């Protein structure tokens, strides 16, 4: 019931689309929270748009945690995972 | 999924399923209330139609996995510190004992 | 919230003062910076613990431990010696055991002289 | 509202509330659930304890158990596993705690034994003998004798010596003396089912009852184990006067207790219903005969097993002649002066037998002076209750309640017909009496399925629910006395620390007498209550 | 092991299973006619060595309960004649992917 | 009679323009209350004679087609008439 | 309230929320079936879980062990609705951090 | 005063995550206990020391971050019996109540110890003995022994003072005791 | 000072439902209720001291305060009484089971029937790990049946029999409950019967207009015998009869009524007062406000005068009425109301366990089914050149939809002005809500500018709905995985929703009467939520048949049937603004060699359709795509591509250039797999 060694992941690396959910969603709400941007941007504004140009830019340096059922944990970072 | 066809209709949804809001939450209301709080039902918070009742954040989904950020710092800086404040005085009560 | 240890390291003020003229200094260094209210613990920290050393050093706390082990201080007055009651004639055997008696007229003499070499 | 009652620390809890707050009272502490835990769910498992009570695992669970061995209050049986290995589960020793919640009554117990020394250090010497015991359940004159001084003539210092036998006192707990009864029975159970030579495969009667004779005749000699053994009995070291068995542990011996206060009883209600006279000639005469009467015992065999519709009957027939004849033989038939302050002539003066009647004794050998016994004992009981209600509730619901014994499943008419005064205040007594138990009802449906006033409502005795409620009583200050009592330890807690050492303050000196004549009011006002206890409990 | 013929009295019920260390198995004669193992619907299930469900559960890192059960006396469970928590491991032969298999316990 | 609690206004005025139905003063800008929460859709001698006296009292009345709140005039007069006791002593009609 | 006139609101109907199950949104029900719907926070007892108000657990009164919490007031609602009636759904609460 | 093994959870809001974390986090630490007084040890000084951050669990309903570490920070507990400099204060007759300057007014000694030949005159002095009375904001090496810590927060919806979370206790058991130039 | 103040943040696990004690309820209550109803008239209109009604139990209207939690109907969440109820009134939502947990238990010393190892057997089946939910019940059962063939109990001696749950389910007197001695095998010896025969012989003798004309009844179990019976239930087999004792709720007792408390006031609505003197009443506090009139009868009644038979039925009736409270159940079996009767049968005495039962009943359809603010509804109207992913949501909605906004750092310059345009134009807001939290600021007193001049970073403003938003969208009766769709809100004028028509297909909307359900969200990670998963081109395709469901239908169909159709031809011109009307602009282009030559110029639709897929050199969508459409004709079997065919044949496009065949649903219908935008996608 604790960390997995980076050394072995069994997972898809890919992304859970609902990674792109709360990755997004979280990101953004961060945003409105007035939190430093990572990626230049551009005129216009608002939470939302802005995290997609970062996600674009996979700047986000979150790890989304994962909960195999039998309580084995896991951890993905966003830059370890692919689009 | 247990041991037999069973289920859908409400007499055969009690099977495995063991969570007494929704088992009310679709036909004979009333009596899986009191039979349940009778029988002292330990129940647990899981299912959707669960999570809903009591509002916080769906098990599955989109809420199937927690979402963490990590601090990014070295345990260089998470030493300790002192001038051993007890190593210096130590030594006074370790004679005649 | 949640406690691992309470009586954990005792802790007396030897630098701790200056640490906090440390941590002090990383944060705008009082009002002598002229030349977060945190400051409120400041000037109360600062403010006894300055005072009866001069009415201070480093390495005395090195030169702390030298003849002190020497005694049956435990570590109750053989911290406390560090700032209260100047290692002077009934002040020092007020407190630990057998000060006097058992062991008397070179110990409580020696903090005298010791204390004159910090306090 | 605002706890002044406080139904809480009252209402919800029956029996075991008694328990938790003994034990409590005696220890509290890592000990209080074990025993709160095991009486509310029963069969318990060591590994099975600290799955609930979170109590100091393995460690006060060993502790507070090996606690309650020493005392015996648990009930206690290991097996094998199904499997293999061997499994401990546990009970509650018969009330447990039973044996301390008399105690200065056990010490009353001496007050038999007083005779021989009156007022002697001999009677603070048994005290301290009987209190020590009591503290540790199972001593040796060779432990006690041990840490007792080795310069005091062995047969004085510890002066009951032949008189360690007697009745009551002690005996050696063995195997099944504390082990759980109601199992012990079906272990006794095999052997016979057990032992059967494929002998032929008809009628489990034939392999029952034999079985059950065994059962029972082994049973007998099992619990007649205990009853006496020589070999505590009859030691008789060189140059020495027969002693016991100073060697193995002996325990207190609850049951000459049991039929000794219920003696106490006799002396009260047969004392109401003759003279003190005819009374003392009734109370001496006890004195022996309490030496040979289970009138507790008895049950043990009922317990434990279903009874049949007849063979019912065929346990009371037992019962029936059972003292009656070859303890008969113990009883009453020439007794020789008993004491006397009366003087003068004693014959016919002892002939003062016969002026017993009524509503019991009055059976001897036609021609010799004898008092029915095992038939005696069984519907003495049943009369035991008699006076119970009056100032408990009203005058009136004697009459009533009495007329309800006699009669049976009347009616208001038949009653008021019977019964005097006004519906005023016969449905007051009534319905102030059928608030709880006593009439219980009885209606039949009339003219109807059945419906709200059209029937007639009936009037029942069942004293199987009555005998069965005062209980209740057990659950009102044998369950709150003891707290007050401990509630008010808190109080002077701080002083009780002080004080006990002490041997100072204005108040001090006036609450010592508040709180310690107070404890004389809550204690002595116990032991009050548990003399109209000592019945409903058991028989 | 021994089948019935027509008539499964009840007395027979009232204890059946006597010797615990051995067990028993009942049949009705006319009940065993064609084995529903070979008929077509039921595909092959594979009884599982002890070593080899604790290897399964090292797999899938799954406590016990929690997965597919048989009721005990199922007729196809019955033609394995299994015991108390023995696992079946269930080939499925179904043209939708192709051939594959799960599991079920006996419950 | 509530006050705001920083313009502290005495008086609140009732927004139903854009259906937020919200209560705020002209002093502030600071709302009082959010979505005012509304709702939707025995034996005695005196009350049983207040029974009958209701039947006889409406039943008469309505005789000469009088309108029917006047009645609940005298309905509070003749319990006002009960009071002093002027009832009892003379016929009910 | 209820439909058009008086004033809106509208509806989702079980049939008609379950719809977005099946995209398994989270927060989506929330601010939606929550955050939006009745905005409340019971306040509750660890020991012997049972909703008092402000700073009391009332029934066992200490004003100590309470945690402070949001949940659809519609649920609330509903236990009182029930103890009212002789039951108890105690609420037992446990941290949503340290795993 | 001395040290202690604690641990607890930190609220983070994103805006510091530009600032250093860890500083920030202890920035957030005497936010939270500074000068707060923590019941059942006595009353914390400030931060010393800290460790064990670990990646921290956010929750959904913010998306500020939440970091639960432990640390060993400063609290103030010296020991039982104990002298130590200190004035009266406000009083009236019977104990004292001692203060270090801007510390917490808690301290107040009974009258047990205390020299038993004294004599109170509701005018400056406290108690005067056969040796004398003492000052208000004086230096004074008193004696302490005992503090109690307290919740005293039953707040009722009907009740709308005594704070004596951590307040400590003595006399003036020897010379010197009150007034420094007995001794010394 | 300041004692140190910790928080975390909680989450349920589970929940116990238990029933109360005697005491814990009244532990949590506050008041009494007791008294009568009356709502105590004078000095006002239920003013309502103690009693049913309480200020200090809760409030009703809006205004006074709780005495309790004063605050009034904002803060006070209600709080809980108790009513004591004269003698123990049994219970019908534990009825059907207190049959049973009275079913294993005799009526003599009552002792658990079954017993010695079977009972052990039991347990220990129970309390192995891997025993569950189906197996609680049934074992449960395996355990209850065993006891009703044991005849007779063990350490009390005496028999029993089974209790039958007297009469029907009429309800009415039904909830008495009866066993008895039984099985008398023709005429046995049971002492039970013997002394019964031996008992009825002397009132037999007295009243013998009766006994036998009217016999056969057995006996009961009284309520206040049953409580009794209950007490001397020790401890022990709770579990076995099916409730787990650990002194908390209290033991098989309390599921009999002893105290019932009040319901919170709040829960207890008293309706508004409507005008008037008279206020329009709420029920269930009617129901109990008799429930203390019968209450204190009987405690005044039985306490001095009265009898046993005026006694009962108000007894018995007061289970009927409480019974009655919590349910419906039996609901008039002629049997008449109490005080404030009428007697025409008013039919819905019932209030409660109806409220918490069915459709509009909470539990389903007003809990699970919430109804929720931040919405609109209006009817449809199509708008193609609206892209799709997009609803127009009408101005004149955005002016009261409302967004919120937490205001930070790169928003100021858009925000601070947002202000100054006000409610009234669109492109503004209205509710404005600082960093300090106060409570809210309203756009109606005044101001803005220099109050838009302080806006510090923390602040919160509600915008109105502005260009390309987030929101979802819905149609009345949701049909499967596609009731809601988010798009990003475009505003436009008029009044009404205006989506692209591409998209009915989901909602099958006819347009027509159709009204739709508009809602925006609230918080953020809702919308990311929306917009980015459960959004449109995300759901492109549905799930059941893994195909696009969305595509063109009607005329967008029948129009490039026009256009691609192979006796169509165009020019320069025409391909030029049809190109140019394709996409309204915005777009390079490049044009393909023309269809034919020195007979002039052309191109032909298959072209020009080709470059709806490959408008540009830059497009992405190199596609090849072949299939049968429909209305297809085969070819002579000779040919063996069904490509040249009688009627045009298979689509086929190579490179993202149309081959041959005319369009028409088929590949850019739905309705398959094979498919121009499947392929696409
Ligand atoms: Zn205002
Ligand atoms: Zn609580
Ligand atoms: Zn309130
Ligand atoms: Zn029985």
């Amino acid at each position: 019931e604790k960390a997995i060694p980076k050394d072995q992941r069994a997972t898809t690396p890919y992304m859970t689309k609902y990674e792109r959910a709360r990755i997004l969603g979280t990101r953004a709400l961060q945003i409105s929270m007035n939190a430093p941007v990572f990626v230049d941007l551009e005129g216009e504004t608002d939470p939302l748009r802005i995290a997609m140009k970062e996600l674009a830019e996979k700047k986000i340096p979150l790890v989304i945690r994962r909960y195999l059922p039998d309580g084995s944990f896991e951890d993905w970072s966003v830059e370890e995972l692919i689009v | 999924y247990k041991g037999e066809v069973l289920g859908i209709t409400r007499f055969g949804l009690s099977k495995m399923r063991d969570s007494v809001l929704q088992l009310a939450s679709f036909e004979k209301t009333t009596d899986h209330l009191f039979d349940a709080a009778f029988y002292m039902k330990k129940d647990a918070v899981e299912g959707v139609s669960e999570c809903i009742i009591l509002g916080q954040t769906m098990s599955i989904g989109t809420g199937s996995f927690k979402v963490v950020k990590g601090t990014n710092i070295s345990e260089k800086d998470l030493v300790p510190k002192r001038c051993l404040f007890e190593s210096l005085s130590n030594e006074a009560a370790l004679k005649a004992n | 919230m949640k406690v691992l240890e309470e009586r954990n390291a005792f802790l007396s003020d030897y630098e701790v003062l200056k640490f906090l003229t440390d941590l002090e200094k990383k944060h705008l260094w009082d009002q002598k910076s002229l030349a977060p209210e945190l400051q409120g613990i400041t000037r109360n920290v600062v403010n006894y613990l300055s005072i009866n050393k001069n009415f201070m050093s480093d390495e005395s706390f090195a030169e702390l431990m030298t003849k002190l082990n020497s005694f049956k201080l435990f570590k109750a007055e053989k911290l406390q010696i560090v700032n209260q009651l100047p290692a002077n004639m009934v002040h020092l055997y007020s407190i630990v055991e057998e000060c006097d008696a058992r062991f008397d007229e070179k110990t409580i003499e020696e903090m005298l002289e010791i204390i004159s070499g910090y306090a | 509202v605002m706890t002044i009652s406080s139904l809480e620390q009252r209402t919800l809890n029956p029996d075991l509330f008694l328990y938790k707050e003994l034990v409590k009272a005696h220890l509290g502490e890592r000990a209080a659930s074990v025993i709160g835990m095991l009486v509310a769910l029963g069969r318990l498992s060591v590994r099975e304890l600290v799955e609930k009570i979170d109590g100091m695992d393995v460690d006060s669970v060993k502790t507070t158990l090996v606690s309650l061995t020493q005392l015996r209050c648990v009930k206690y049986l290991q097996e094998t596993a199904i499997s293999g290995k061997k499994t401990t589960y546990y009970y509650y020793n018969e009330e447990g705690i039973h044996i301390l919640l008399y105690s200065g009554l056990i010490i009353d117990e001496i007050i038999t034994q007083m005779r021989v020394n009156d007022e002697e250090e001999h009677k603070q010497l048994v005290a301290e003998i009987v209190q020590n015991v009591i503290s540790l359940g199972s001593l040796t004159v060779e432990d006690y004798l041990s840490s007792v001084t080795s310069d005091s003539m062995k047969y004085t210092i510890s002066s009951l010596f032949v008189q360690l036998c007697e009745m009551g006192y002690l005996i050696q707990i063995s195997k099944l003396h504390y082990t759980p009864i109601e199992d012990l029975w079906q272990f006794l159970y095999e052997k016979h089912y057990k032992n059967i030579p494929r002998n032929s495969p008809l009628s489990d009667l034939k392999k029952r009852s034999q079985a059950k004779m065994n059962a029972k005749t082994d049973f007998a000699k099992i619990i007649n184990k205990p009853n006496e053994l020589s070999q505590i009995l009859t030691v008789d070291p060189k140059t020495s006067l027969r002693i016991v068995k100073p060697t193995v542990s002996l325990t207190i011996n609850l049951d000459r207790f049991m039929k000794g206060r219920r003696s106490k009883q006799l002396i009260n209600l047969a004392k109401t219903r003759v003279g003190s006279v005819t009374a003392q000639v009734y109370k001496i005469a006890l004195r022996l005969t309490e030496q040979k009467s289970p009138k507790i015992r008895d049950p043990l065999t009922q317990t434990g097993l279903l009874q049949d519709l007849e063979e019912a009957k065929s346990f009371q027939d037992e019962a029936e002649l059972v003292e009656e004849k070859t303890p008969g033989l113990t009883f009453n038939a020439i007794d020789l002066a008993r004491h006397l302050p009366s003087a003068s002539l004693i014959n016919s003066h002892l002939k003062i037998l016969a002026s017993s009647n009524f509503p019991f004794l009055n059976e001897t050998k036609p021609g010799v002076y004898y008092v029915p016994y095992s038939k005696l004992m069984p519907v003495l009981k049943s009369s035991v209750y008699e006076y119970v209600i009056a100032s408990t509730l009203g005058p009136s619901a004697m009459r009533l309640s009495r007329c309800i014994r006699d009669n049976k499943l009347v009616s208001e008419k038949i009653i008021n017909s019977t019964a005097l005064m006004k519906e005023k205040d016969i449905r007051s007594t009534l319905a102030s009496l059928i608030r709880y138990n006593s009439v219980e009802i009885q209606e039949v449906p009339r003219t109807a399925d059945r419906s709200a006033s059209r029937a007639v409502f009936l009037f029942r005795c069942k004293e199987t629910h009555s005998y069965n409620f005062m209980r209740q009583n057990l659950e009102w200050n044998m369950a709150n006395l003891l707290f007050k009592k401990e509630k008010l330890k808190q109080e002077n807690s701080t002083l009780l620390k002080k004080a006990n050492r002490d041997d100072l303050l204005p108040s001090e000196l006036n609450q010592l007498k508040m709180v310690n004549e107070r404890e004389l009011n809550v204690f002595a006002r116990l032991s009050r209550l548990l003399s109209l206890w000592e019945v409903f409990q058991m028989a | 092991i021994f089948v019935y013929q027509n008539n499964i009295t009840p007395s027979a019920m009232k204890l059946v299973p006597s010797i615990p260390p051995a067990t028993i198995e009942t049949f009705n004669e006319a009940a065993l006619v064609v084995n529903i193992t070979h008929h077509e619907l039921v595909p092959k299930h594979i009884r599982l060595s002890s070593d080899e469900k604790r290897e399964l559960l090292k797999r899938y890192r799954l406590k016990e309960s929690q997965l597919p059960r048989i009721q005990r006396a199922d007729p196809v469970a019955l033609y394995l004649g299994l015991k108390r928590g023995e696992v079946v491991k269930i080939i499925r032969k179904s043209e939708t992917s192709g051939r594959y298999a799960s599991y079920r316990i006996c419950m | 009679m509530p006050v705001c609690k920083n313009c502290h206004g005495t008086e609140f005025e009732r927004d139903l323009s854009n259906a937020n139905n919200d209560l705020v003063c002209k002093a502030c800008g600071v709302v009082s209350e959010d979505n005012p929460i509304v709702s939707e859709v025995a034996l005695e001698s005196r009350e049983a004679t207040l029974n009958n006296a209701r039947r006889k009292l409406r039943a008469v009345s309505y005789a000469l087609h009088i309108p029917e709140y006047i009645t609940d005039a005298a309905f509070q007069w003749y319990k006002l008439a009960l009071a002093n006791n002027f009832v009892q002593g003379r016929r009910s009609q | 309230t209820e439909g058009r006139s008086r004033d809106g609101g509208l509806r989702l109907g079980e049939m008609e929320r379950d719809c977005v199950i099946a995209y398994g949104a989270s927060q989506l029900l929330l601010e939606r079936l929550m955050i939006s719907s009745d905005a409340f926070e019971v306040d509750v007892c660890d020991k012997c879980g049972l909703m008092g108000y402000s700073g009391w657990c009332t029934t066992c009164k200490s004003a100590e062990n309470i945690i402070k919490m949001t949940i659809p007031y519609a649920a609330k609602l509903l236990f009182q609705e029930l103890l009212s009636m002789n039951i108890a759904p105690r609420l037992r609460l446990e941290d949503i951090f340290q795993q | 005063f001395i040290l202690s093994k604690i641990a607890d959870l930190v609220r983070i809001p994103p805006d510091q995550f530009h600032r250093d974390t860890i500083s920030a986090i202890t920035h957030q630490l005497n936010n939270k206990f500074a000068n707060k007084i923590i019941p059942n040890v006595g009353l914390c000084i400030t931060i010393y020391d800290l460790l064990t951050v670990e990646e921290g669990q956010l929750k959904p309903g913010d998306g500020s971050s939440y970091i639960n570490v432990t640390f060993r920070a400063v609290v103030f507990k010296p020991f039982l019996g104990e002298i130590v400099t200190g004035w009266i204060s406000k009083c009236t007759a019977e104990g004292i109540k001692v203060s270090l300057l801007g510390i917490f007014d808690d301290i107040f000694i009974p009258q047990n110890m205390l020299f038993e030949g004294c004599y109170y005159t509701p005018e400056e002095s406290a108690w005067i003995w056969p040796k004398l009375y003492f000052d208000v904001n004086e230096k004074i090496r008193f004696r302490i022994e005992r503090e109690v810590f307290v919740d005293v927060k039953p707040k009722s919806p009907k009740e709308r003072e005594k704070p004596p979370a951590y307040a400590l206790l003595g006399s003036c058991q020897t010379d010197g005791m009150g007034l420094v130039s007995w001794w010394e | 000072k300041e004692v140190v103040v910790s928080e975390t943040p909680k989450r349920i696990k589970g929940l116990e439902f238990s029933a109360l004690s005697a005491a814990d309820i009244v532990a949590q209550s506050e008041v009494e209720v007791s008294t009568r109803d009356l709502f105590d008239l004078e000095k006002d209109r239920a003013p309502k001291a103690n009693g049913a009604l309480d200020p200090k139990m809760g409030v009703s209207s809006s205004s006074l305060e709780c005495a309790t939690c004063h605050g009034n109907l904002a803060s006070c969440h209600g709080h809980f009484g108790h009513l004591k109820l004269a003698l123990p009134v049994f219970h019908i939502g534990y009825f059907k089971a207190t049959i049973q947990i009275l079913q294993g238990i005799c009526k003599n010393c009552s002792a658990i029937l079954l017993s010695e190892t079977d009972k052990r057997q039991f347990l220990h089946e129970l309390r192995r790990p891997g025993v569950d939910n189906l197996r609680r019940m049934g074992i449960l059962k395996k355990i209850l049946d065993q006891c009703k063939k044991q005849r007779r109990c063990l350490h009390c001696g005496a028999l029993n029999g089974v209790v039958k749950k007297a009469a029907a389910g009429a309800g009415s007197a039904a909830l008495k409950i009866i066993h008895d001695t039984f099985r008398w095998v023709g005429k046995k010896s049971a002492p039970e019967k013997d002394i019964w025969v031996g008992e009825w012989k002397e009132v037999l003798a007295h009243n013998p207009e009766l006994e036998r004309y009217v016999k056969r009844c057995m006996d009961d179990l009284n309520p206040l015998k049953t409580l009794n019976l209950f007490k001397q239930i020790k401890s022990a087999d709770c579990e076995l009869l099916g409730i787990d004792a650990t002194v908390p709720s209290g033991r098989p007792e309390t599921y009999i009524w002893r105290y019932l408390p009040a319901p919170p006031v709040c829960i207890r609505p008293s309706v508004m007062m409507q005008d008037s003197p008279a206020s329009n009443e709420d029920d269930l506090t009617v129901k109990l406000t008799e429930i203390v009139w019968t209450s204190s009868l009987i405690k005044a009644g039985l306490d001095k005068g009265i009898s046993i038979n005026n006694m009962m039925e108000h007894w018995d009736y007061l289970q009927l009425t409480v019974a009655m409270y919590i349910n419906s159940d039996s609901v008039n079996p002629a049997m008449l109301p109490g005080s404030s009767n009428g007697g025409g049968k008013v039919k819905p005495i019932r209030g409660f366990c109806q409220r918490l039962k069915g459709k509009q009943g909470r539990f389903r359809g007003n809990l699970s089914g919430k109804r929720v603010d931040f919405s609109g509804r209006t009817v449809i109207s199509p708008d193609p050149n609206l892209s799709i992913d997009e609803v127009a949501v009408p101005d004149r909605v955005a002016k009261v939809l409302t967004y919120p906004e937490k205001v930070t750092r790169y928003n100021r310059h858009k925000l601070q002005e947002l202000i100054v345009n006000g409610p009234n134009v669109h492109p503004g807001a209205n509710y404005l809500l600082k960093r300090n939290e106060d409570a809210r600021r309203n756009l109606r007193y005044g101001d803005r500018m220099k109050l838009a001049k302080n806006l510090q970073i923390g602040d919160v403003v509600e915008r109105h709905l502005e260009d390309g938003d987030v929101v979802l969208f819905n149609r009345q009766p949701s049909l499967h995985r596609l009731s809601i769709l988010s798009h990003y809100a475009k505003i436009r004028p008029w009044r009404t929703f205006r989506l692209n028509e591409c998209v009915c297909t989901p909602y099958n909307a006819d347009f027509d009467g159709d009204e739709m359900n508009l809602h925006v969200p609230q918080t953020e990670e809702a919308r990311a939520e929306a917009i980015n998963l459960m959004g449109v081109k995300n759901n492109l395709l549905t799930p059941k048949s893994g195909e696009p469901i969305i595509a063109a239908t009607q005329d967008f169909i029948t129009g490039s049937y026009l256009i691609s159709h192979k006796d169509s031809f165009y020019d320069r011109a025409t391909l030029t603004q049809l190109l140019s009307m394709m996409s309204d602009g915005i777009e390079h282009f490049d044009i393909p060699p023309p269809a034919i030559m020195k007979p002039y110029y052309l191109w032909t639709g298959k072209q020009v359709f080709s470059l709806l897929i490959k408008p540009n050199h830059n497009s992405p969508v190199v596609i090849n795509l072949d299939a049968k459409n429909k209305v297809f004709v085969p070819p002579k079997s000779k040919s063996l591509p069904n490509e040249m065919s009688q009627n045009d044949g298979f689509v086929i496009i190579r490179g993202s250039q149309i081959l041959s065949g005319v369009m028409d649903k088929s590949v850019l219908g739905d309705g398959k797999k094979h498919s121009v935008f499947y392929t696409i996608l």
